[PDB]
């Protein structure tokens, strides 16, 4: 079971790290939302999809950086939300193909009615996600563990 | 930033009665980023309830936490002698963080009698020029206790040491010592130690003495 | 299983540095946010800060910001905090806990180092016997103990019978007495009739000064 990046960087069997640089919106006011879309960045596969079905679960999402104060927002998986960072376990989702198939992970941040100013620092760690993989094969569990951080500065306008 | 204020601070709770520990917010907080957790004295924080409702693992399905915004509380239905620690609450999820204040729960038996017990300086602390005499009382409840020696009847005061046991998790009884230091020279000066203890539990007050080396 | 393994005590002069430490066991140690805390009976716990050991974010609280330093080594599994320019209100028990599997709660714990800023050098414990002394008619509970005096760091731990008896055994906290040094006692209430026929041990463990030590608490006999 395989993941990969959309820059190229894959984990491989049995886990690991890899950190994903994602595009955030120049500007975010407030009231209203920012996305950071991983489905178009994560992806996984099946090794085996003949015999086996993997499973995939968001186990963790945390928060680091100016997203810990302020951006506290919500967690979108497989058209659930939750909160962010995470509270529960998230539901399973069957992976059987080897295909590439992406991972259904959105985060929606808000701005606070705090001011800001950079809120966002350029290259700073915005957020860590832990895929658990556990197969209907054998006593199974990997971890793969995504580091998010942010290209460029997300300036909450101030008035 | 957001700070926690718990109301109480100390309670009062009889061992088959219900009591509930607010912990009040400045300003309102999602409900699932308050945590309560349980710190017997002398030992190490654990998790005792998270998400404001959920229980931890092995906790007891007495506590039942409650509240959203920013009054969430805490309920133990059942209180037993083994829910005298100190509980806090956390909101994590908005970056300062808080632990605020501490509830320091009392369970309360209804009387004990101190055991009273004496025990002289042996001839390893004789010979490093110390004599401290040490009085033990048992298990009593409540904390009013109050010791006093005579040295051939004469009460002293300042030359006498007191510390008490953090309760009990099993009758919630309570348990103290006295340490009485004087110099060889002091010590080799009366033939008559004594050290008297007033309680609740004592009709009169109960004296226990000794003498050099009888 | 999951265990945040910190040492006992932690002397330090006052006007410098002392470094503390945080062995993580039993899972991917580069995988959840590690936090520091203190306590005191003073103001409650207050959070020291954070480390994300797989990319060395850290954060600091807002005023444990010059003092407080979070780095870690990714190798042996360990936490470290120093703490520059200590002085003598620093003085406190310290924890290094851990995120929960599932959310950001304080899930595991540590022991806690308990520092205490002075000038005073190390002293062993001298430890003696409080004996029996059968009160006249016995036949009932006949408390014995040792006393725990001329120690200055904390914590001593005092274990009777090696570990095994756990039954009606009281420490008492430490006291500062007028010397610059703590002192306690530890007492145990046995059946009278096991005086004289079993043997009663009582050992205090000092790590600050590497002293272990063993005392035979015996009926005195005249």
């Amino acid at each position: 079971f395989a993941c990969k990046t959309a820059n190229g960087t894959a984990i491989p069997i049995g886990g690991g790290s890899a950190n994903v640089y994602v595009n955030l919106a120049p500007a975010v006011n407030v009231g209203q939302n920012l996305v950071v879309d991983l489905s178009t960045q994560i992806f996984c596969h099946n090794d085996y999809p003949e015999t086996i079905t993997d499973y995939v679960t968001l186990q963790r999402g945390a928060a680091y950086g100016g997203v810990l104060s302020s951006f506290s927002g919500t967690v979108k998986y497989n058209g659930s939300s939750y909160p962010f960072p995470t509270t529960s376990e998230t539901p399973r989702v069957v992976y059987n193909s080897r295909t590439d198939k992406p991972w259904p992970v959105a985060l929606y941040l808000t701005p606070v009615s705090s001011a800001g100013g950079v809120a966002i620092k350029a290259g700073s760690l915005i957020a860590v996600l832990i895929l658990r993989q556990t197969n209907n094969y054998n006593s199974d569990d990997f971890q793969f563990v995504w580091n998010i951080y942010a290209n460029n500065d997300v300036v909450v306008p101030t008035g | 930033q957001i700070v926690l204020t718990q109301s109480p601070a100390i309670m009062s709770a009889s061992p088959g009665e219900k009591v509930t520990m607010t912990c009040r917010a400045s300003s309102s907080v999602s409900s699932s980023y308050l945590h309560w957790y349980q710190q017997k004295s002398g030992a190490s924080p654990k998790l005792w309830i998270y998400s404001s409702s959920n229980l931890a693992s092995g906790v007891p399905a007495r506590f039942s936490g409650s509240g959203s915004g920013t009054s969430y509380s805490l309920t133990i239905n059942s209180v037993e002698a083994e829910d005298a620690a100190t509980y806090y609450c956390q909101h994590y999820g908005s970056y300062p963080l808080t632990f605020g204040g501490g509830t320091k729960l009392e369970i309360k038996r209804t009387v004990a009698a101190p055991s009273v017990f004496i025990f002289p300086p042996s001839d390893e602390q004789l010979k490093s020029g110390t004599a401290s005499v040490v009085c033990l009382l048992n298990n009593f409840y409540p904390r009013e206790a109050k010791v006093q020696w005579k040295v051939d009847n004469a009460l002293q005061s300042g030359n006498s040491q007191e510390s008490v046991t953090e309760q009990d998790s099993k009758d919630s009884t309570y348990s103290l010592s006295s340490t009485l230091t004087l110099s060889k020279a002091d010590y080799e000066k009366h033939k008559v130690y004594a050290c008297e203890v007033t309680h609740q539990g004592l009709s009169s007050p109960v004296t226990k003495s000794f003498n050099r080396g009888e | 299983e999951v265990q945040l393994q910190q040492p006992g005590a932690e002397l330090v002069r006052p006007g410098a540095s002392v470094k503390m430490s945080c062995k993580a066991s039993g899972y991917t140690f580069t995988i959840y946010n590690l936090h520091w805390v203190k306590q005191t009976p003073r103001q409650g716990l207050e959070w020291i800060g954070t480390i994300y050991p797989g990319d060395g974010d850290t954060s600091y609280n807002q005023k444990f910001k010059g003092k407080a330093t979070l780095t870690v080594d990714k190798s042996s599994s360990t936490a470290y905090m120093q703490l520059s320019n200590l002085t003598s209100e620093d003085s406190a028990v310290y924890f290094c806990a851990r995120e929960g599997d599932y959310g950001p709660w304080f899930a595991y714990w540590g022991q806690g180092t308990l520092v205490t800023v002075s000038a005073a050098s190390t002293k062993g414990p001298s430890v003696f016997p409080l004996a029996p002394s059968s009160k006249s008619t016995s036949g009932g509970t006949a408390a014995l103990g040792c006393l725990v005096k001329d120690y200055f760091p904390e914590p001593v731990t005092v274990s009777w019978n090696s570990g095994a008896l756990t039954s009606g055994v009281h420490t008492f906290p430490a006291v500062l007495q007028s010397s610059g040094l703590y002192s306690l006692s530890s007492v145990v209430t046995v059946p009278s009739s096991s005086l004289g026929t079993q043997t009663y041990i009582c050992n205090v463990n000092h790590k600050p000064s590497n002293t272990k030590v063993d005392k035979k608490v015996e009926p005195k006999s005249c």
